[PDB]
């Protein structure tokens, strides 16, 4: 076979399967193969991406035997893959070593559960890949407002919060203060009003914050950045960062924000957000007057 | 049981009524393997269904006359229980579509599509059989059929025909479209003679003693049933049980109800032409069509009544045969069968004035 | 063993016959990889369905078929999420890999094949809701529509499919098809017979091979070794013989209202078909010469309309009485 | 890859200079994309005119490589519900361009389909989100489009294909297929197309095929005649001149022959006699009237079947008829 | 590419602007001026200025508290029974300080469409809380509102733009670009446009992209004339032979669908004058089995010629 990755801490697919999901329920995920890792792209009305990786130190055995090709890209369904995962999942407190095989365009993607005694194989169907390409929604690394590090409870219970409160939008603020206060919150529209979560200027849930002036070089003090975001696709990292130990937030000009979430080797996780309109610019004014409130 | 289905033949070799039908089933029965698709047509009444089970028994053996009846369920695009009743037989089967109305295309293409898929393999016999290997399905009333449950069966009994053969009754076969006839072998079942069933009456008369005045009675009831057998017999019966089993010559000859009832509105026709005499049509329409009678079947009775009448001239009747057939067009054409029905009234009434 | 029908059905593309314009077409995509989208329209047993099945066939192998081709007819429900669903995830599919086997011996186009067949009863939602799913993956799954009437095609699926007419089978380009047919059959017909067969079967091949069948099952029940007559044939088809004509179109001469509706009502007893009375009427009094040019202008017309009015499926009786009624009045 | 492609699909426009007929609708669009302003455009036509061809090529224009994140295309064969229309489309128009091309475009194929309650709810996101994003309307039938809809968009209309770009692109399909095209095999293919570039290539891949060598052979007017089973010009003519003239015996002998000589349908037949007494000097005002309405029944029975020769006979006895007026 | 289109660019901002219904928008002035705004329902046909009439009203009854006093929710907008129950039950209880006589708006844009569970939990929202906001509907068919709605509301129906506001907006946008024009090419814009600012708007647009100078040549080569008043015209013709002609040169050759036609021609018949209605009954007749035809499959030039043939012979007899 072109490919063949094996191993054994399947809970280490299973969370990266479970972090796809929030990004639609039944659609098509890319899947992209090349020597450095295994990579499952998904993209949600060409306004957000995620992109997590499986590295080759996650697999025993990692061959990767294709050679005329740097890297082979596969579209299959989501639906069928956590349908068929879901009832082989029923004993998986058995030791299986899952078994990924792919032998080139027009052969199925195979996955195989052997707990020495049964061998379940489960050859997935592969469709035609559609005329997005996943490289468009890609922040500018030349060009970034602010850089965020923040820790991974922290986010995760901000946004419960906010989707508890509802949020149907969502604000970003990104200033530092000349002293040396550092100062990140997610300001949220919702029913019940103007609500603001800020995170701690301490270096324990707020490592580092950074803000430039559009050119990632320049460090700023007193402007700050203001990022308009549909909760809709802020709330598909919310699954992300519940096993993130750190999240790294990015902006540039454009309008396009790029969370990175590790976890702990592990699963890396990028998520590529863009920023709506802001048609009206009164928000922005109470958002400063918010704020400085 | 009735007299319809006590002396009712049971076999090939009971069949007297037609003899160069009752040769060509033998034809079609003597090598059963390779038997095609088979639509009868013909007058209601004439035998059709009793010739097909004669055919089966012929073929299958005995025993294709041991029915029951498996209730099944459907479900159509919207959830919603509907029953159809399934006549079943070790070695056929027997559906009505039309009795569960338009859905009748989700009763095709369920349950004559997985009869079709199973092979009925049953012991071994995976060569051929001249019997048990394929099935036999019988589809009454297939011109009530809407177009649609017509379309699915052209690919199943064209695909399927290693393991199903079907064997559909049905009179005036013009709502039938051409793929499926093209597919069938046409049988043409003509209606006995007044004699034949005169013949057969004078069976029945014998083995149950009604003590028969003279022939004549027999053949008048022939003549009134107008080639419908089971009429006659019904008939037979009634002025039997009616006459405490003494059949005499001035015998009154019984008629439905209906009949006698589309009789008087025809004459209520010819005599009042007026507005309140529709209304008092529609009104008679009405009742006639709560008792679930078929409204083509009300048309041509109406129609070929007031063609008897004897004091309308020629260019009253060509004109309301004209009539008939313009909304015997717009009946079939259509959704609600009063408009049509009470439209060729109005037009009989307004050309008879 | 089986029917004759499903016996003789074409295996492959030589075996299609009277339809070259078509077949020949076809053929030569087997060579080359090019093949467009397809509308087969004709009347009813006409091999539309045989030449589809014989180019599959010889364009997959036995193997590869089942994985390059989906087939939906009127047997299973085509409905607008059926055909935005499965037809756009089996268009959307990889090509599967050829075999060895398959490479070696079959040509193995790098494409699927979508067989739409009794096109002509989905719904015009349906059929547009596939335009973009033919136009988008047409390098990858080419699609296949059989009808019979072609004006149930909405014109934005037409124009996207290549138009094949299948041309009605007559006595001069079947003959030798039912020919073949009776010789392996080795059934003994009289001179003239089998041309017959072909006439009573207007533009069909299969009724053609079915009533051969049943002539072949009474002639060896009969057990005489004699050859099948015409007038056999004609019995068992349904056409209503020549002497009940005459006693019609005399009755009709008369003009007498009475007499024509008893004898209309005496001959529907006996189960004759509407549309074979009136087309042999049709017959009798197109072609002879003991008609004026008016009588025939009248009667095309009516014959035109009692046809019609038939062929909506309603009464059989009230129809021929009227249309007989009509003529004795021209 | 593209040579294993219909004609239909292997031919698709690619830039606007390869759009041909519509002249006045791509020099519109093209002075629009030059400007840079382009407003909410509403494409409508026949089928096979080149809207999609059009659309996709001006949004490649504009775009260049940046099509793929920068034009999202919706049609019939993907659900454009109520709830499509306020999640997607909306979430579409209203994030940013990630400053690639300045606006977004939204392209509408066949919107007909689309139901009221979409069309409806598509006008609050057309006219609010237009500073960043432009929508495209494709459609054949303008029935079916809400009037605010139409009025928020600006109509263009693509004609039929006239012969001239029929030509054109004839003379650029045969010199990349190496083909030979007789100037009468070329106007009997015109006449057919009936303003369709789909037709015109489906029928000349289909003479190609036909041609036992595809070089050094060239399609006369009785391949394509032969291969798309229409009548040819001298039939039809013998046929009419059978009925107006000839008695009821010889006219349907004479229709019957012609039938079988190539396995004529009588639709084809009934629509170039049409077409052939379309343009007689009738003088009775009342042969036209009862010519039209006979032959559109006898075209109407035809369509649900019947008894071919029995319509055969009508049409006859139909034109006789009619002609009965005039003299 | 920042170029926004002249329909957008040139939407008035104030209700000044607006031209057309001088009476409707002089007393939306008063309104504005006054403040006692009530509840109305605004209906017309699309593109006069229903909704830039109701948005400027908004913004000079308001002001600076125009962002937080203004709520407003169209077809675009999820408007269902709870958006009915929370979002707008919190807007109307929300307590703002608005100068004296101004009150919070509500607009409802194309509210034809909202549902009836919405439209009836509207009736309590405006019963309880009258008091502070006000709500303005607008649609374009105005029975589709339910009457228990209609009844606390004061209804404004607006008419057709003539062609004199028409040519004034047209000039007045003409000077604000500085496009070149002559007489007759407005008469032809504004002949096209049928009463649409909008789509006259669009038109002068286009017509000035494609070549410049707007006449009636360069108008005519873009923009079509009113398929409408070609099928009128084709079906009040005398003798058939010109009706035919008229079907088939600007109505089949130049593109229109048949069905199209069909539905375009059972509108002219149920408006058409000088007409018996006994002739209008059999023509709607004709054209409905016409359009039964279409719809079977059959849509073919012969259809609509005997469909013409028909009217004709009814016409003449
Ligand atoms: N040209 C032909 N050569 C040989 N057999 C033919 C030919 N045309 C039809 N047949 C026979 O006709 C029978 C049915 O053919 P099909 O193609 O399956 O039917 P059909 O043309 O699809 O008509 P439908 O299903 O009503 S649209 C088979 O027995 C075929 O062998
Ligand atoms: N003006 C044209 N010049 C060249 N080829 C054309 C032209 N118009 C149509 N075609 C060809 O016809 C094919 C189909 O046309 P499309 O533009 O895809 O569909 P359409 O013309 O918009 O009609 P509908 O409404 O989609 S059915 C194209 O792929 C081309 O090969
Ligand atoms: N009286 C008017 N004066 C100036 N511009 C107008 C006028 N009426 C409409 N417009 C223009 O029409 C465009 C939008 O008008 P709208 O008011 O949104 O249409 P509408 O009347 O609300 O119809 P609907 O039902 O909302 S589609 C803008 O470009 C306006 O400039
Ligand atoms: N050859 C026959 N001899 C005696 N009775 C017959 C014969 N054929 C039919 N019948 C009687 O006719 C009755 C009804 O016939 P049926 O099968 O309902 O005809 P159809 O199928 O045309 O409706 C049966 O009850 C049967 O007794
Ligand atoms: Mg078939
Ligand atoms: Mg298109
Ligand atoms: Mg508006």
């Amino acid at each position: 076979n072109k490919f063949s990755a094996s191993t054994v801490h399947l809970e280490h697919i299973t969370t990266a399967l479970s972090c796809l999901t929030p990004f639609g329920s039944k659609d098509d995920v890319l899947i992209f193969i090349d020597a450095d890792g295994l990579s499952f792209v998904r993209e949600n009305n060409h306004v957000i991406k995620i992109q997590l990786l499986l590295s080759r130190e996650l697999f025993m055995s990692y061959s990767y035997r294709n050679e005329t090709e740097d890297h082979m890209k596969l579209c299959v369904k989501i639906n069928h893959i956590l349908d068929s995962v879901s009832v082989m999942n029923r004993n998986s407190d058995d030791i299986v070593e899952c078994t990924l095989s792919y032998d080139g365009h027009g052969s199925p993607f195979v996955l195989i559960f052997e707990d020495s005694f049964i061998s379940e194989r489960v050859e997935y169907s592969t469709y035609l890949i559609k005329d997005f390409d996943t490289n468009g929604l890609e922040l500018d690394r030349e060009r970034i407002s602010f850089e965020a590090i923040i820790k991974g409870e922290a986010l995760h219970s901000a946004l419960k919060d906010l989707k508890e409160i509802g949020c149907k939008e969502c604000y970003v603020y990104a200033k530092t203060e000349a002293n040396d206060e550092n100062v990140f919150a997610l300001i949220s529209k919702s029913q019940l009003g103007f609500s603001k979560i800020k995170l701690p200027s301490n270096r324990s849930i707020l490592e580092k914050l950074q803000v430039f002036d559009g050119d990632s070089t320049t460090v700023i003090d007193g402007f700050a950045v203001i990022g308009f975001f549909d909760f809709t696709s802020f709330d598909k990292i919310r699954k992300s960062t519940k096993i993130a130990s750190k999240v790294l937030f990015r902006m540039d000009v454009h309008g396009v924000l790029s969370v990175n979430i590790l976890s702990q080797p592990g699963i890396v996780i990028e998520v590529c957000m863009l920023e709506k309109e802001s048609i009206d610019e009164a928000a922005q004014t109470e958002i400063e007057l918010l704020m400085e409130t | 049981s009735l007299w319809v289905d006590k002396y009712r033949p049971k076999s090939l070799n009971a069949l007297s009524h037609n003899e160069e039908l009752t040769n060509f089933l033998k034809s079609l029965s003597d090598q059963p393997r390779d038997l095609p698709h088979l639509l009868l047509y013909g007058p209601n009444g004439t035998g059709k269904k009793t010739r097909c089970m004669a055919l089966l028994e012929s073929i299958f053996g005995p025993g294709v006359y041991r029915l029951k009846i498996d209730v099944r369920q459907f479900v159509t695009a919207s959830n919603r229980k509907l029953e159809l009743n399934v006549v079943s037989s070790p070695y056929h089967l027997e559906i009505t579509p039309s009795d569960m109305g338009n859905n009748d295309r989700i009763v095709i293409q369920e349950l004559l599509k997985e009869v079709a898929q199973m092979e009925q393999v049953d012991f071994q016999d995976s060569k051929d059989g001249l019997a048990h290997r394929y099935k036999c399905v019988i589809i009454n009333e297939a011109n009530s059929l809407t177009k649609d449950a017509q379309a699915a069966l052209r690919r199943t009994m064209e695909k399927y025909s290693k393991n199903i053969r079907l064997i559909m009754v049905c009179d005036s076969m013009s709502p039938i479209i051409a793929p499926i006839k093209s597919r069938c072998l046409l049988i043409r079942c003509p209606a006995p003679s007044d004699s034949e069933i005169s013949t057969i009456l004078s069976d029945v008369v014998t083995n149950e003693r009604i003590q028969l005045e003279t022939k004549d009675i027999l053949k008048r009831i022939a003549q009134a049933s107008n080639g419908n057998l089971r009429v006659s017999l019904l008939m037979l019966e009634s002025m039997a049980l009616n006459n405490e089993l003494a059949l005499k010559s001035s015998s009154p000859i019984i008629k439905p109800d209906w009949i006698i009832v589309i009789h008087k509105l025809t004459r209520k026709i010819v005599k009042e032409r007026s507005v309140n005499s529709l209304i008092e049509c529609r009104a008679v329409l009405y009742d006639l069509l709560a008792h679930c009678i078929p409204a083509n079947i009300i048309l041509k009775e109406l129609t070929f009544s007031l063609l008897d009448v004897e004091t309308l001239n020629t260019t009253n009747k060509s004109s309301i045969i004209e009539y008939s057939s313009v909304f015997d067009e717009r009946l079939s054409l259509g959704n609600k069968a009063i408009f049509h029905l009470e439209g060729f009234i109005a037009k009989v009434m307004c050309c008879l004035d | 063993q089986q029917p004759w029908v499903e016996k003789y059905r074409p295996k492959n593309l030589d075996e299609v016959t009277a339809q070259d314009h078509a077949v020949t077409v076809l053929k030569k995509t087997l060579k080359s990889a090019n093949l467009p989208h397809m509308l087969f329209y004709g009347p009813p047993g006409t091999g539309k369905t045989s030449t589809i099945l014989a180019l599959t066939k010889e364009l997959y192998g036995p193997d590869l078929m089942k994985s390059r081709i989906l087939e939906l007819n009127a047997s299973d429900e085509r409905g607008i999420s059926i055909v935005r669903e499965k037809v756009k995830n089996f268009a959307r599919l990889t090509v599967s890999k050829p075999s060895k086997h398959d490479l070696e011996n079959y040509p193995c186009p790098p494409y699927k094949i979508i067989i739409l067949d009794e096109a002509d009863s989905m719904t015009a939602d349906a059929q547009s809701a596939l335009r973009r799913t033919m136009e988008t993956y047409s390098g990858v799954t080419r699609f296949c529509l059989i009808c019979n009437y072609v004006t149930r095609i909405i014109d934005p699926l037409a124009s996207r499919c290549s138009k094949f007419r299948f041309k009605a089978l007559d006595a001069s380009n079947a003959i030798d098809r039912l020919r073949f047919i009776s010789e392996q059959e080795n059934v003994k017909c009289d001179d003239g017979v089998l041309e017959r067969i072909l006439d009573i079967s207007a533009g069909d091949l299969r009724r053609g091979i079915t009533l051969l069948q049943s002539a072949s099952k009474g002639a060896q029940y009969l057990g005489d070794g004699k050859n099948i007559t015409s007038t056999q044939v004609e019995e068992l088809a349904g056409v209503v013989p020549h002497d009940i004509l005459i006693e019609i179109v005399e009755k009709v001469k008369s003009g007498d209202f009475d007499e024509i509706k008893k004898y209309v009502n005496t001959f529907m007893k006996s189960g004759w078909s509407a549309a074979s009375v009136v087309n042999q009427l049709h017959e009798y009094y197109i072609t002879n010469d003991n008609f004026d040019t008016n009588f025939k202008n009248q009667i095309s017309w009516l014959l035109f309309t009692t046809d019609s009015r038939l062929n909506n499926g309603t009464n059989e009786h009230i129809q021929l009485l009227n249309l007989l009624v009509k003529i004795s009045q021209l | 890859s593209k040579e294993n492609l219909p004609w239909v699909e292997k031919y698709r426009p690619e830039t606007l200079d390869e759009v041909y007929g519509q002249n006045e609708v791509i020099t519109t669009v093209r002075k629009f994309v030059d400007e840079g302003k382009l407003p909410h455009l509403l494409f409508y036509g026949p089928p096979g005119t080149g809207k999609t061809s059009t659309i996709v090529a001006l949004a490649r224009e504009i775009y260049g490589k940046n099509y793929s994140n920068m034009v999202l295309e919706l049609n019939a064969s993907d659900d454009r519900g109520i709830d499509v229309v306020r999640n997607q489309i909306k979430d579409f128009a209203s994030t940013r361009q990630i400053f690639s091309k300045g606006f977004k475009l939204i392209i509408l194929d066949e919107a007909d389909a689309m139901t009221n309650a979409a069309q409806n709810a598509l006008r609050r996101v057309i006219e609010r989100y237009t500073k960043n994003t432009r929508f495209c309307v494709l459609a054949n039938y303008a029935h079916k489009l809400t009037p605010a809809l139409l009025s928020r968009c600006t109509r263009f209309r693509f004609q039929p294909l006239p012969q001239e770009a029929i030509e054109r692109r004839i003379a650029n399909v045969l010199v990349h297929e190496k083909l030979k095209l007789s100037p009468n095999a070329e106007k009997a293919l015109i006449e057919l197309s009936n303003g369709d570039m789909r037709r015109v290539l489906n029928v000349l891949q289909s003479c190609k095929a036909t041609l036992d060598n595809p070089d050094e052979d060239e399609i006369s007017d009785d391949v394509i005649y032969e291969c798309c089973g229409a009548p040819r010009p001298s039939d039809l003519k013998a046929v009419l001149k059978s009925i107006l003239e000839d008695d009821w015996g010889t006219a349907h002998y004479t229709l019957n022959k012609v039938r079988s000589a190539k396995g004529l349908a009588l639709i084809d037949l009934i629509e170039g006699i049409v077409k052939i007494l379309e343009d007689y000097e009738l003088q009775n005002e009342e042969t036209r009237v009862h010519l039209l309405t006979k032959l559109a029944d006898i075209e109407y029975s035809i369509s649900k079947g019947g008894n071919d020769q029995i319509q055969g006979s009508a049409v006859i006895g139909a034109i006789k008829a009619s002609f009965e007026n005039e003299t | 590419s920042l170029q926004l289109p002249w329909v957008e660019k040139y939407r008035p901002q104030v209700l000044s602007d607006i031209v057309g219904n001088k009476e409707t928008i002089d007393r939306l002035q008063q309104i504005a001026k006054d403040g006692n705004m009530p509840h109305m329902i605004i209906s017309g046909m699309p593109g006069i200025g229903k909704t830039t009439s109701v948005h400027c009203l908004a913004h000079e009854l308001l002001g600076r508290s125009y962002a937080d006093g203004v709520l407003e929710l169209n077809a675009s907008d999820d408007r269902g029974i709870d958006v009915v129950r929370n979002q707008i039950k919190h807007f109307a209880q929300k307590k703002l300080h608005l100068p004296p006589g101004k009150h919070k708006i509500v607009i409802l844009d194309e509210a034809d469409s909202m549902t009836a569970g919405a439209q009836q939990a509207l009736r309590r929202t405006m019963e309880l809380y009258s008091n502070s906001t006000r709500f303005a509907f607008a649609c374009n068919q105005s029975n589709k509102i339910i009457e228990p709605l209609q009844s606390r509301c004061a209804i404004l129906r607006y008419s057709k733009l003539s062609d004199e506001d028409v040519l004034k907006r047209l000039l007045q946008i003409i000077k604000l670009e500085d496009v070149k024009y002559t007489n007759d090419g407005l008469e032809a814009i504004i002949f096209t446009a049928e009463g649409d600012m909008r789509q006259a708007i669009n038109n002068l647009q286009s017509t000035v992209a494609g070549h410049g100078l707007v006449n009636a040549d360069n108008v005519f080569k873009i923009v079509d004339s009113p398929h409408p008043l070609i099928v009128k015209k084709m079906l009040l013709a005398s003798n058939l032979e010109d009706s035919i002609q008229i079907l088939r040169t600007d109505l089949w050759k130049k593109g229109y669908s048949s069905i199209d036609i069909v539905t375009t021609s059972f509108r002219v018949t149920k408006n058409l004058a000088q007409v018996k209605e006994s002739v209008r009954l059999e023509m709607i007749k004709e054209i409905g089995l016409t359009h039964m035809r279409i719809l079977e499959g059959v849509g073919t030039y012969l259809q609509l010629a005997s469909m013409l043939a028909k009217i004709h012979k009814l016409n003449n007899k």
